[PDB]
């Protein structure tokens, strides 16, 4: 990004929860594997809902 | 005139969170204190260590911390300003400053902000804007340089970024410590 | 600053002042580029005067 | 002096600097030279016929 | 009206200036004014152009040079006689 | 280093000057450093490229340029990459010799290590055959740089020398690296760990 | 075809500069021709 | 040659000369030298 500066600290937990993840930071070794393809799409959003109504 | 406190009344205890690397300024304050017990092997000193961390951490205490527990003589002024409105009289500070040192040592030199001077000369700016502070970052090249370790004057620089010094400021034997 | 200005015009008078002769400038690159649109740097400034002496001159 | 010190400077500065070839360069009593004809350039045929004439 | 003092007024972009350092001077030259006329209200609008962020424009050498002057010139000042400078500004965050 | 500057003309002006007393000091040989930082490809760019390839074209008349030669002076040059460099510079006829230096090779460690340790006060009871099979991947200051951690170590243990095990430890803190971890967390590793290797 | 006035004076001087060459004092059409035929190779 | 009128030539490279104090005077210099010898034409060559 094309990012700034503050003088904040460290947001309660979405920017501390933030330090599980390990972003990509090479071009050439990035992986995205080929969308889904809006029946498989629908499968997965339902499982996405599931989770929220539970 | 130049900004010189005579003793400062600023300790080594009065600052926390830097141990581990405290060990280097302690180190440096003996070699000033005793310029003469490193003339015993030839123990090289630091020509002048720039004093590096982003803004807030408190790199001009610390250094007047090593001024104070040396109570050598401290000389402090920001690099900004040794490039006024007029053209000349920059690299005058400068020179004024080094024989002050050489004078009064053994002393210990600080210009915070001097990466003002050292941050790599733009492609974008005026050379007008440009052509004094070229002057004035190669008055203290030539200066520093002409310094000798056994003058017994310590100089330290202070800026939070690294990345934009020009690499004649990060001569080995100019900055050997950061 | 006018001294590249000078030097082609010494360059040149003299060239026809032994008239006849022949020139040669090898890379022109460096002193014939295009004139620019952007750049307020005193480098722009002496080349592109530079040019036109050349200009001038050759014409 | 004080005037004409700028002076030679600046002719010193704006002088000629081409070097001049097949000229008497006799400080010495030579003439420089560069020492290849239209002999030793093989290929060219169309440009070397263009500069001869 | 409640202080008893004299009131002055100025714009922060007043102290950029097309030439180096003059920015610098007339800082020097506001401070002293303002100091022989102590004690006094120094208010000041337009804060954030003269009090931007380092790096965050395009005038790293004359802000630079603006707020350093400022400062050393107000961080000596223990001569306050009751004086007291107001600087007035939108953005209380973006300020160096 | 001393080729990067933005006053007028000065680069061109160097160049000269390096050249000229090269030539008036012939025979010699010209060595440099930082090529890649300066002879890039000539184009628009940036507004220094006015300057920037100026020097460049200097340059490019100094070794072959006019005046047919001058001595047949070497002149050498140090960059990383090749292909980054400018068309003219990479011409026949202005670097005539290309040598790749690549990291040091097998017996190329074994050779490098044993000529750094006639500086250094060392016991007899040393293989080299161990670290040149053990230092697999290093450049050649990275080896100087195991020697100056071995025996600055000796001397901060107490001993006068350094053998075997002395090599390898630090070795082995050259390359996988020296933070704390609770007993929980480190748990989750021996299991994943432990079920990999058992799965492979 | 394609051409400006300026070339058209440099195609009609190339022509008298070949006729030169043939040694003729006359400039005779075939030059202008053999202009063409020297700027090709 | 058709109007039957005195010509003048110049062109833009003249007065165009990067020293301060010269552009300003040979343009009125060329403007009254025109005016004295009215009916005229001053053609300027690359006026860009
Ligand atoms: N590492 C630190 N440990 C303790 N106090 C610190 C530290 N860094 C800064 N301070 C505090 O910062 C204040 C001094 O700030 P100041 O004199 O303005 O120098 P500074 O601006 O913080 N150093 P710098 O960031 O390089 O400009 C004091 O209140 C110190 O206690």
């Amino acid at each position: 990004v094309i990012g700034q500066q503050r003088a904040r600290k460290v947001v309660s937990t979405d920017a501390m929860d933030a330090f599980a993840d390990w972003p990509t930071v090479s071009e050439d070794f990035r992986f995205d594997a080929p969308s889904p393809s809006d029946v498989t799409w629908h499968r997965y959003t339902d499982e996405v809902r599931r989770v929220l109504k539970g | 005139e130049a900004r010189k406190e005579g003793l400062t009344g600023v300790e080594f205890r009065d600052v926390a969170g830097l141990g581990p690397i405290l060990n280097e300024v302690v180190e440096v304050v003996e070699f000033l204190k005793d310029p003469g017990t490193f003339s015993k092997l030839g123990a090289r000193p630091p020509k002048g260590i720039l004093l590096e961390g982003d803004p807030g951490t408190g790199k001009t205490l610390l250094a007047k911390a090593l001024a104070g527990e040396a109570m050598v003589p401290f000389y402090q002024m920001s690099g900004t300003e040794f490039t006024e409105g007029i053209v000349g009289l920059g690299a005058a500070r400068v020179r004024d400053l080094f024989k002050r040192a050489r004078a009064t040592a053994p002393c210990v030199i600080f210009v915070d902000e001097i990466d003002a001077l050292g941050l790599r000369r733009a492609e974008n700016d005026s050379a007008k804007t440009n052509e004094e502070r070229e002057q004035t970052l190669n008055q203290l090249l030539t200066e520093m340089d002409g310094f000798t370790p056994d003058t017994g004057v310590v100089f330290l620089g202070a800026t939070n970024r690294a990345d934009l010094l020009d690499p004649a400021l990060m001569r080995p034997g100019r900055f050997d410590r950061k | 600053a006018g001294v590249a200005a000078a030097r082609v015009n010494s360059l040149f008078y003299n060239a026809r002042k032994k008239a006849p002769a022949i020139i040669f400038i090898d890379e022109i690159d460096a002193i014939g580029r295009a004139r620019s649109t952007l750049g307020g740097d005193p480098g722009s400034m002496e080349r592109e005067s530079a040019l036109l002496a050349m200009l001038v001159q050759m014409d | 002096s004080k005037q004409e010190k700028k002076e030679s400077q600046w002719e010193r500065l704006t002088s000629s600097r081409a070097r001049e070839f097949m000229t008497k360069d006799e400080k010495t009593g030579k003439m420089r030279d560069t020492g290849v004809r239209f002999e030793d350039i093989a290929g060219m045929e169309f440009l070397v016929t263009e500069m001869r004439e | 009206a409640e202080g008893g003092v004299r009131m002055f007024t100025c714009s922060g972009t007043d102290f950029y200036d097309v030439y180096s350092g003059v920015g610098a001077r007339r800082v020097r030259e506001t401070f002293d004014r303002l100091r022989n006329a102590a004690p006094a209200i120094l208010f000041i609008d337009e804060f954030d152009a003269m009090g931007a962020a380092r790096g965050a424009q395009a005038s790293g050498d004359e802000s630079a040079s603006i707020i350093n002057e400022l400062l050393v010139q107000m961080d000596g000042f223990e001569d306050n006689r009751g004086i007291v400078v107001l600087g007035a500004t939108n953005r209380p965050g973006a300020i160096d | 280093a001393e080729f990067i500057e933005m006053y007028m003309g000065l680069g061109a002006a160097r160049v000269r000057d390096l050249f000229n007393t090269a030539r008036s000091v012939a025979p010699c040989i010209i060595f440099i450093d930082e090529l890649d930082a300066v002879g890039r490809q000539r184009q628009g760019g940036g507004r220094s490229n006015d300057e920037r390839d100026n020097t460049v074209n200097q340059l490019l008349t100094e070794m072959d340029g006019f005046e047919a030669e001058q001595q047949g002076i070497v002149v050498m040059g140090a960059t990383n990459r090749k292909d980054v460099l400018d068309a003219a510079l990479t011409r026949p006829g202005r670097f005539d010799r290309s040598i790749e230096v690549r990291r040091p090779d097998f017996q190329g460690r074994l050779e490098a290590v044993k000529v750094h340790l006639r500086d250094k006060p060392v016991a007899a009871e040393i293989d080299y055959v161990s670290l040149a099979s053990l230092m697999g991947g290093m450049s050649g200051a990275q080896i100087a740089g195991v020697a100056n951690t071995a025996c600055f170590l000796a001397s901060r243990d107490g001993r006068s020398e350094v053998n075997q095990t002395d090599l390898t430890l630090a070795v082995e803190q050259a390359k996988y690296g020296r933070r704390f971890v609770g007993a929980g967390r480190k748990k989750r590793f021996a299991v994943m760990e432990a079920s990999i290797a058992l799965a492979a | 075809a394609g051409f400006t006035g300026a070339d058209v004076m440099g195609l009609m001087a190339r022509a008298a500069r070949m006729a030169a060459r043939q040694g003729r004092h006359a400039i005779t059409e075939d030059d202008i021709y053999a202009a063409m035929e020297n700027k090709t190779m």
